[PDB]
């Protein structure tokens, strides 16, 4: 009687705090936390992740939408805008009686008639690179500033069109984003292989690597010490005196195994080894088997070693000796490159070179955030859009379609679900209308134009974010991804009958 | 303190200003006066609205005053009067606070109204007077939009009749006129089509017994305040009369029947309780002269009066059609109706008509209205104002920039953006040379104006400019108001 | 949104008057009840309380533009406030935030593509001590009023000059080091990095110097205990002066007994080390702190040319030189009655030398007083019309913003600024780039820049037009957040 009330408030505002985010052309909002820091975004995920919010049951609705959307791409902000309008579609029915569960009925059915629609409608043109082009301008433009998003296009695409030459969608390890601190932003590019976070302290070692084969297992010489006895250092000492000692016999040991294992499979100077500890070593034994023509360095994270095992090989075990070199690899580059102070290790041209990373050049902290959403938004949304092979009109074509296809579906169902058949069409026909209103232009201007024009055009059409006027989405560029849309129909569907079906709420 | 008596000034001008901002135009947005005692009033008239309301703070007053006396003067735009005005002190607030005095400032609005006045005539197309063609689409164009749509052929043939009967030739060729000397009669009866017109005047007054020679061939008016009594025992101004043998005469009193015989002996016929208001009529179309001393009466007491007298009774009532008079400066025109519900509106656009064939022949000049001759003087004093040079330029700017307040009123109360629309007819009207377009004001649509068909006065634009730059300066003056309250 | 418009307003305004070499300066008190008297306006912010987001960001830009060029950060704060209250203005006008950005984005290209084409460039090259000297003088007049620019260019600048080496520079070569007492015009400009050190037993002329650097500085059973504890002592002292060791340096206090024992090992007991000296000196002579007393190391053992005592200001001091490149090293010796002056001078100094390295990088010079300003605003409003649509009236915007330059160095330095502009940007029509502001006269005058020298950066004035449009758009657009 009131708590639905008090829910549809509560969406509607969450709603209109974040209806200016969806499109290119919407604003963004900043983030403020208490110790200080600042965050600087737009994407709706984010967004939810990060709101304080006040009201309880939104505060469930931001939970579960990012928890269902975590799956598909993207396309939270709006799904919150159509939750949002179904459930005050839904209330102008609701004050007058209208038993939520006929509304529910109703929206099935709609859910049912745009899932045939959307079958129908989705356009499987081959997959090329002025497609992926597309794919992600139109998800990197929501996210970043304008030409950031065009430089970033080129890099994201090229990285994907690497990758898919497994012909299986596979991500997270196999695409890297590193961070670093230049003041050219502008710089961002693409590097096979690895990228090692770091080296150790070598005075030109070996530089220009060229070819190289790759063991690493955690070399130990640093192995560690006996220092742990009691505490600290007591009045018997001793221990941590001369039992901390006797231990550099391992470090040689080391050394030794390294030697004959480089001049065995090597033979010469050249053809450095690889080699890696996830610790610190000591200059003097690294640079005596560096002179060798050993690569050796130090102080490494594990992602990077578990991405050695199948982009360079090698078995890797802290405690260990010489073995078996079956497991050593090979790499085509291991040149290591220095901005200004930090050491960075191109492990590049390697065996299997499907690993990929990317590299940008983030001027500060907030910056940089933002370039890698950005581009993992870019990346997810590419890779849909290569697994599903058909992308769908977007700017909202698809959504005016399927609202005239719900009224045109009208008559077919009986009882009082048409009403929630109608409200769920009116809901749908939001997203163009945030659209137009983000972009600065009047609302229903822009939709009754968008509307009058698709009556006797058959094709989708979209709405042209710098005049107002109606655009062919197909024939420009902008695209979007099947698998969303299905997840965002269905979640919404489900989230606005969970509400709509709550009649009463108590203290616990 | 200080300049804080002129903020506060030019607040109360621009918090007055927009509060009928809204309400010109042919869709103006319509407002609430809700009184406290819980009525309703339902008003569209921004001139209605401020006489209505009641402010405290004195330069509203004067402003109030300043609105009326431009409705009593010319006649329409003193919405219009009152948004310029509001604008350009709200502009001026910006350079009062860039600490320059006020002096160099209105020195600069003066150049501006100066250079404004030059380019009005400069952009003013020609129109002809008489031309029954485009004054009647003239009539469609602007004497339209009001109570007279289904009726606009009433007001225009008595427009068109009534231009040439309260003429005045004193210092040059009839441009001299006023919309008061003319006879209205606005009497119900019959159908509204009964109105007429007529050159002479009419009088609501008439003896009882008119079964006398109350026309004659050559009337001799002369007016006379003194009633006349039975006799001296005044009869000595039958003898008075007797000396230069008038045949009509003016009192204000009525007149016994033994004195209406001495008076027909006089060879004069009494008219009584007649009304100032229609005794000045009276000898403003008869040239008559009034004079009682003995030694100062002479030949001159009595001149030629009306030419062609006659008494009729329509509707049960009293008339007098005097008709074809000596001077055709005072003249009639007839009212008829079933009902004057409104015919009073309908005369008020009838002088309205007036006074646009008054200036007419003042300066045969129409400005292309809807926006398109505020952008044009706009674009001009823009122009004008690289050359010049000095800290005065920027008023002489901002007072052509907040000009262009009528097209954004007439854009914002359509619908359409108010933004878009003016930056697409500032843009285009500069590149354009001599087009002077000007906004449609139901669609809110840019049209060339020729094809839209809408003009003002000369005279009413130029005294509405006038006006509001006098206010501004009137108000941007004053540098205390502390002499009590 | 206005709310965040008006911080940044307000925090752009409470530094306006700082700007210019009349700046007008204030008084500066922290958390620890320090007094001080400043006028540099990157000086004013680092101990303003900022708390509005908008503000920390434009103060974020302002930092990274000090940490590009060196100087004009007042100049990107006074431009950015004006660009966000005239974007206020058009906001309340009707217009969407997105084309305000779009009309700014395009109207700094268009600065940018315009400034290049009135540069006034050096004369012939960085040599010449007194050319430069004529040529830096502007932005350390700016930071000190004419009173001392013309002793303060030939000071500072002379030591830039000093390694003028295959066209490489380095700011943080130019130290600065400070000298109570006399008067500024004792100033004085020396080789090699000077500073207080305690014992005068040194010899003049030294070989390879070691420097022994001090990270942790300094009835029967009394005696022996005494006895013990200086046997230690001069144990500890033994063993500094191993590994040939001739000079050390110390943060701690001198005593008799180990400055005895010093000069009879002939080495020199220095002590009174500055807190930031010790990695000065360690990153100079390829060296590191050693931990104590008793474990040096000739492997990290510090070496530069030699040590001696320079008389020079009127005090005995430390200098080191001839370092790897045997010139880089050069410092400066101030004097002055009190410290609070002191902070001036060394900011002017700062202001110099990273205009002259900036002069290094690029040899590329604009007429400044207003000159330049008030040019690229004409340029830009001039354009403006030219291009239709609804980036216009940001265009115009952008332009006004700009022109606020020499209004607020007019106003702050006591002339009316509103004759000041009117004049100048009438003039400007025929005046051409060259005329500029006057400072001398109270009457609204203006004057000719290039007889004048009064010159800045083509560079820097580049960068600070960059950072501060960036600066605004970022402001634009943000909407609010939970506070
Ligand atoms: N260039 C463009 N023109 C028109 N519409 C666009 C453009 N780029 C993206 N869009 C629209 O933006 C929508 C996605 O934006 P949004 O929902 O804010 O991001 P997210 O998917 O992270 O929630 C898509 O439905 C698409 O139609
Ligand atoms: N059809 C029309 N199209 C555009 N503008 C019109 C039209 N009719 C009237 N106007 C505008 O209305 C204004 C006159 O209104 P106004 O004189 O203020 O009325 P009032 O004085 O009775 O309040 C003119 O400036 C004219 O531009
Ligand atoms: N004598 C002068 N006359 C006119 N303008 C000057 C004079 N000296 C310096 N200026 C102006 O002062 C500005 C220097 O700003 P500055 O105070 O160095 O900024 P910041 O404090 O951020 O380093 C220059 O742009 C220059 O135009």
């Amino acid at each position: 009687q009131a708590a639905l009330a008090v829910n549809i408030s509560a969406a509607r505002g969450l709603q209109d705090v974040l209806r200016t985010n969806l499109g290119p052309k919407g604003t963004m909002k900043m983030l403020v936390s208490g110790a200080g820091d600042i965050k600087l975004t737009k994407d709706g995920n984010v967004l939810l992740h990060e709101m304080q919010i006040q009201h309880p049951t939104a505060s469930l609705i931001a939970k579960v939408a990012t928890a269902q959307d975590d799956i598909t791409g993207d396309g939270t902000t709006s799904n919150v805008l159509i939750i949002g309008e179904l459930l005050k579609q839904a209330d102008l029915y609701i004050s007058e009686g209208l038993h939520p569960r006929i509304i529910t009925e109703g929206f099935e059915a709609a859910k049912e008639k745009a899932l045939q629609f959307l079958e129908e409608v989705k356009v499987s043109r081959e997959m090329d690179r002025e497609t992926l082009i597309d794919v992600a301008r139109t998800s990197l433009r929501t996210k970043v500033h304008a030409e950031l998003a065009d430089v970033l296009t080129e890099a994201v695409v090229d990285s994907i069109l690497a990758i898919k030459k497994q012909d299986e969608p596979i991500d997270l390890f196999m695409i890297e984003i590193m961070e670093m601190k230049h003041k050219s932003e502008t710089d961002t590019s693409l590097i096979r292989g690895l990228v090692l976070d770091h080296g150790a302290r070598h005075p030109d070692m070996k530089k220009r690597v060229e070819d190289a084969y790759i063991l690493t297992c955690n070399v130990s010489l640093e192995y560690e010490k006996t220092e742990v006895n009691s505490g600290f250092f007591y009045k018997s000492a001793e221990e941590r005196e001369k039992l901390v000692k006797a231990e550099r016999k391992f470090i040689e040991d080391r050394v030794k195994k390294i030697i004959e294992l480089k001049r065995k499979v090597c033979g010469d100077s050249d053809k450095g080894f690889v080699v890696i500890n996830q610790k610190g070593i000591d200059p003097f034994s690294l640079d005596a088997l560096s002179k060798e023509g050993i690569v050796a360095l130090r102080r490494a994270k594990r992602r990077n070693m578990e991405r050695l095992t199948l982009a360079c090989g090698g078995v890797a075990l802290n405690s260990f000796d010489d073995l078996s070199p079956d497991c050593l690899g090979h790499a085509g580059l291991v040149y290591e490159y220095t901005l200004g102070e930090e050491k960075f290790t191109f492990i590049e041209k390697c065996n299997n070179p499907r690993s990929v990373t990317l590299l940008i050049k983030g001027p500060n902290k907030h910056t940089l955030t933002q370039i890698k959403d950005a581009v993992r938004d870019g990346l997810r949304a590419v890779k849909n859009a290569i697994d599903d092979g058909c992308v769908v009109p977007g700017a909202g074509a698809v959504e005016v379609a399927m609202a005239e296809a719900l009224i045109k579906h009208k008559p077919s169902v009986k009882g009082r679900a048409q009403l929630g058949v109608q409200a769920f069409a009116d809901a749908l026909l939001i997203i163009p209308k945030v659209l137009a209103q983000n972009s600065g232009f009047d609302l229903q201007e822009t939709l009754v134009k968008i509307q009058a024009e698709h009556s006797e055009s058959g094709q989708l059409v979209g709405v042209d974010l710098n005049t107002g006027e109606p655009m062919v989405a197909a024939e420009v560029g902008v695209w979007d991804n099947y698998c969303v849309k299905k997840q965002l129909l269905h979640s919404c569907t489900v989230i606005a009958t969970n509400i709509l079906l709550v009649d009463e709420i108590m203290r616990a | 303190s200080g300049r804080k008596v002129q903020s506060g000034n030019i607040n109360a001008a621009k918090t007055i200003a927009d509060i009928i901002r809204t309400c010109l135009g042919p869709k103006s947005m319509m407002k609430m006066l809700l009184d406290p005692m819980g009525g309703i009033v339902m008003t569209n008239d921004g001139n209605a609205i401020l006489r209505e309301i009641q402010v405290q703070h004195p330069a509203a007053k004067s402003m109030i005053e300043i609105s009326r006396t431009q409705d009593e003067e010319v006649g329409d735009g003193t919405t219009s009067v009152i948004i310029l005005a509001g604008e350009m002190l709200s502009v001026a607030e910006h350079f009062l606070e860039q600490q320059m005095h006020p002096t160099v400032v209105i020195s600069a609005y003066r150049k501006a109204l100066d250079d404004m006045i030059s380019t009005l005539k400069k952009i003013s197309i020609p129109v002809d007077i008489s031309d029954s063609d485009m004054m009647l689409n003239i009539i469609n164009s602007s004497i339209t939009t009001k109570a007279i749509s289904r009726w606009s052929s009433l007001a225009c043939n008595i427009a068109l009749d009534a231009v040439k009967m309260v003429q005045f030739e004193e210092n040059g060729r009839k441009e001299i006129d006023i919309k008061k000397y003319a006879r209205v009669e606005k009497i119900p009866g019959g159908i509204i089509e009964d109105s007429c017109v007529l050159r002479g005047v009419m009088i609501n007054k008439d003896v009882t017994h008119p079964r006398m020679r109350r026309y004659i061939k050559n009337p001799r008016i002369v007016l006379l305040d003194s009633s006349l009594e039975y006799k001296k025992g005044i009869q000595q101004l039958c003898e008075d009369i007797i000396q230069l043998k008038p045949d009509v005469v003016i009192t204000e009193k009525g007149i016994s029947d033994l004195a209406q015989h001495y008076l027909m002996r006089a060879n004069i016929t009494a008219i009584r309780r007649v009304r100032k208001t229609d005794n000045n009529r009276i000898a403003r179309a008869c040239g008559a002269r009034i004079v009682s001393r003995p030694e100062e009466l002479r030949e001159d007491d009595v001149g030629t009066g009306a030419g062609l007298l006659e008494i009729k009774k329509i509707g049960d009532e009293y008339f007098t059609f005097i008709t074809d008079c000596k001077d055709p400066k005072a003249c009639t025109i007839l009212l008829r109706g079933a009902s004057k519900e409104i015919l009073s509106e309908v005369e008020r656009n009838l002088q309205d008509a007036m006074q646009v064939c008054r200036n007419v022949l003042l300066d045969p000049q129409l400005v292309p209205g809807g926006g398109a001759s505020e952008m044009a003087v706009a674009h001009a004093l823009t122009e004008k104002s690289k050359a010049m040079t000095g800290v005065e330029q920027w008023p002489y700017r901002a007072v052509a920039q907040a000009l262009e307040v009528i097209p954004r009123t007439l854009i914002q109360n359509c619908g359409a953006s108010t933004i878009r629309l003016l930056t697409s007819l500032r843009a285009k009207h500069t590149q354009e040379n001599c087009e002077t377009w000007g906004v449609n004001g139901e669609t809110g649509t840019l049209v060339d104006m020729k094809e839209l068909g809408i003009w003002e006065p000369l005279a009413v634009k130029l005294q509405t400019y006038k006006t509001a730059v006098e206010t501004a300066v009137l108000l941007l003056r004053i540098d205390d108001i502390v002499s009590g309250h | 949104v206005y709310r965040n418009i008006q911080a940044c307003k307000e925090l752009a305004q409470t530094t306006r008057t700082a700007y210019g070499p009349n700046g007008m300066n204030k008084m500066v008190i922290n958390h620890l009840e320090k007094l001080f008297v400043t006028n540099d306006a990157a000086t004013i912010l680092r101990e303003l309380e900022v708390q509005h987001p908008a503000a920390k960001m434009i103060v974020m830009a302002s930092h990274m533009q000090e940490q590009e060029v060196g100087d004009g950060t007042n100049f990107v704060l006074v431009f950015a406030g004006a660009l966000l209250e005239l974007a206020e203005e058009l906001l309340r006008i009707g217009l969407s935030v997105s084309e305000v950005i779009e009309g700014y984005e395009i109207a700094c290209r268009k600065a940018h593509e315009i400034l290049p084409n009135l540069v006034c460039c050096s004369a012939k090259n960085l040599r010449d001590i007194d050319e430069v000297s004529s040529l830096l003088r502007t932005s350390i007049m700016s930071k000190q009023y004419g009173n001392e620019v013309f002793l303060a260019k030939l000071i500072a600048q002379a030591c830039v000059s000093i390694f003028p080496d295959s066209g490489h520079f380095n700011v943080d070569n130019i130290r600065v080091c400070k000298i109570l007492g006399s008067g500024i015009s004792s100033s004085s400009v020396l080789h090699g990095m000077v500073f207080k050190k305690e014992t005068e037993g040194d010899v003049t002329s030294v070989k390879d110097a070691k420097i022994a650097v001090y990270s942790c500085p300094f009835a029967e059973e009394l005696m022996n205990f005494s006895k013990g504890e200086e046997n230690l002592m001069d144990a500890q002292v033994k063993a500094i002066a191993d590994t040939g060791a001739n000079v050390v340096v110390t943060g701690g206090k001198v005593a008799d007994m180990a400055l005895h024992y010093a000069n009879k090992y002939n080495i020199m007991l220095v002590r009174l080390n500055s807190k930031w000296d010790l990695r000065r000196l360690c990153k100079t002579v390829g060296a590191t702190a050693l931990p104590r007393l008793t474990p040096p190391v000739l492997e990290e053992m510090g070496h530069c040319d030699s040590v001696y005592l320079s008389e020079v200001g009127d005090t005995q001091v430390v200098v080191f030189k001839h370092e790897k490149e045997d010139g880089a090293i050069s410092t400066i010796v101030l004097r002055g009655s009190t410290d609070n002056l002191m902070d001036d001078i060394e900011r002017a100094v700062d202001d110099g030398v990273n205009t002259f390295k900036v002069l290094t990088r690029d040899k590329r010079l604009v007429p400044g007083g207003g000159a330049t300003e008030i040019e690229l605003a004409k340029q830009i409003t001039s354009y403006g019309e030219t291009c239709p649509g609804l980036e216009q009236y940001a265009i115009k915007k952008f332009a006004e913003a700009f022109e606020a330059i020499p209004r607020a160095l007019a106003e702050n330095s006591g002339v009316k600024a509103n004759e000041v502009i009117s004049k100048l940007y009438a003039v400007h029509q025929e005046g051409n780039k060259n005329v500029g502001l006057d400072i001398e006269a109270e009457v609204p005058a203006v004057k000719d820049m290039l007889e004048a020298g009064i010159l800045d950066t083509y560079l820097g004035k580049y960068w600070a037009i960059k950072l501060a449009t960036n600066a605004a758009v970022t402001v634009l657009r943000v909407d609010q957040i939970i506070m």
